[PDB]
């Protein structure tokens, strides 16, 4: 169904450590396809999926000519913002920036955001029209009214809605054994007593994608939002994810308690419960 | 210097297995700012090479990372994480609990 | 693939 690319830039100033550090990452939805690392011995966009190693060499060109100059650009910024707060040179700071595309079921253009970040606070995000800004503070407001003078919006819609969109096609196609299926998750359960009096049911949820999921539990067809733990979606390492959820429960009503997986991957949703 | 503490998650890629080979996973996140020293364990020791994956962030800003290393589970080993952040009086040492 | 216009702050 719905599809999206999306790149993540962090800066992180370092003083006296030498200049800083800028690492970038792109997205097709949850499968990382590209990296750069200002520190890296390379200095060259790089790969990070089998799919989009067929690109040519004017293309990794691009990238990295395309990135350095990124790079450059949140370099100065860094300095820049450090005046708008006035910091000192002593501590380092940190701007994270973050923008994509999404697209629907046909590969038409859905939805478009950006949105920059200071010191892990918002900073300055494009609004859902993508043609004003929305800034956080008085610092903020300085970009602001220049990026809006500049027409900074502009720019950056017509890639947005443009060549964002292009290469999210080109990529979900020429990587369509990665980015286009639906790895279903492989289900299980376990218990452990607490004790003779109490026990711990988990409900497993194994090698699924996307990482979209929902694993809840159930008394006799009632849901427990409030006396169930349930752990951060997680990355296997594979290209897959995995999470479960728990409950603890009387020593006398392992049949009393269901769990549901739900992920678009599965025709139907499970209904677990112990044995 | 909005300062947020890291979550961690000690697993396995695959089904825990004696003598099958697999990957040992820590998955830090929800932390800033980006600076992290996370090590993986082999009783109480620390093994030598532990990739990690590129440095990114969630919507909150919170950035997330995975450190992983290969290793064949043994009825006898104890594996575990070790991170250390600016948020923390200590480190954080989370063991490896297969099962679960 | 990324963006090439971004503007200083």
């Amino acid at each position: 169904g719905s599809h999206s690319m999306r790149y993540f830039y962090t800066s992180v100033s370092r003083p006296g450590r030498g200049e800083p550090r800028f690492i970038a990452v792109g997205y097709v939805d949850d499968t990382q396809f590209v990296r750069f690392d200002s520190d890296a011995a390379s200095q060259r966009m790089e790969p990070r999926a089998p799919w989009i190693e067929q690109e040519g060499p004017e293309y990794w060109d691009q990238e990295t000519r395309n990135v350095k100059a990124q790079s450059q650009t949140d370099r100065v910024d860094l300095g820049t913002l450090r005046g708008y707060y006035n910091q000192s040179e002593d501590g380092s700071h940190t701007i994270q920036i973050m923008y994509g595309c999404d697209v629907g079921p046909d590969g038409r253009f859905l939805r478009g955001y950006r949105q920059d970040a200071y010191d892990g606070k918002d900073y300055i995000a494009l609004n859902e029209d993508l043609r004003s800004w929305t800034a956080a503070d008085m610092a903020a407001q300085i970009t602001k009214r220049k990026w809006e003078a500049a027409h900074a919006a502009e720019q950056q819609r017509a890639y947005l809605e443009g060549r964002c969109v292009e290469w999210l096609r080109r990529y979900l196609e020429n990587g369509k054994e990665t980015l286009q299926r639906t790895d279903p998750p492989k289900t299980h359960m376990t218990h452990h007593p607490i004790s003779d009096h109490e026990a711990t049911l988990r409900c497993w949820a194994l090698g699924f994608y996307p990482a979209e999921i929902t694993l809840t539990w159930q008394r006799d067809g009632e849901d427990q939002t409030q006396d169930t733990e349930l752990v951060e979606t997680r990355p296997a390492g594979d290209g897959t994810f995995q999470k479960w959820a728990a409950v603890v429960v009387p020593s006398g009503e392992e049949q009393r308690y269901t769990c549901h997986v739900q992920h678009e991957g599965l025709p139907k949703p499970l209904t677990l419960r112990w044995e | 210097m909005i300062q947020r503490t890291p979550k961690i998650q000690v697993y396995s890629r695959h089904p825990a297995e004696n003598g099958k080979s697999n990957f040992l996973n820590c998955y830090v996140s929800g932390f800033h700012p980006s600076d992290i020293e996370v090590d993986l364990l082999k009783n109480g020791e620390r093994i030598e090479k532990v990739e990690h994956s590129d440095l990114s962030f969630s919507k909150d800003w919170s950035f997330y990372l995975l450190y992983y290393t290969e290793f064949t589970p043994t009825e006898k080993d104890e594996y575990a994480c070790r991170v250390n952040h600016v948020t923390l009086s200590q480190p954080k040492i989370v063991k490896w609990d297969r099962d679960m | 693939a990324i963006f090439q216009s971004s503007m200083t702050k």
